[PDB]
């Protein structure tokens, strides 16, 4: 054709923290709850098929998969880790999901609770017409 | 920061 089309999608990964007051019964230190959401509470349903967390292998059931919004994971814990997030398009071609090893880190007792934020820019290149069409309306 | 796993 004369035309051509690039898509860019903007993703927030992030997470909290916070030392509890009490742990709990099995002496986890930390409530923590992690997400993936659109910038300024936009809808990324419309192309997100799925959230996948892979906790580290120490929690039960570690594969959490999320298929409507909000995308997270609220779990209680004593160790930060690495925590790979594969997010799922609703798309018949390349690529079917991104993957994202995001940081799940915790701060220590006497110092203020963790809140952050991780900016992911996603580009899709020429589209497939019906792909681009959930794209564009999120 | 914590220790990590």
């Amino acid at each position: 054709m004369a035309s051509s089309c690039a898509v860019q999608v903007k993703l927030e990964l992030g997470h909290r923290a916070q030392v509890r007051k009490k742990p709990t019964v099995e002496g986890f230190t930390h409530d923590w709850m992690v997400f993936v959401r659109g910038p300024e509470h936009s809808n990324i349903q419309h192309f997100v098929e799925k959230v996948v967390f892979h906790l580290h292998e120490s929690f039960p059931r570690p594969k959490r998969v999320c298929k409507d919004p909000p995308y997270k994971v609220e779990e209680s814990g004593y160790a930060g880790f690495i925590l790979p997030i594969e997010v799922y398009f609703k798309n018949k071609e390349e690529p079917r999901k991104v993957r994202f090893d995001y940081d799940l880190f915790l701060h220590l007792e006497g110092h203020p609770p963790v809140n952050h934020l991780r900016c992911e820019k996603l580009t899709f290149n020429n589209p497939t017409e019906d792909f681009r069409r959930k794209l564009l309306k999120a | 920061q914590t220790a990590r796993k």
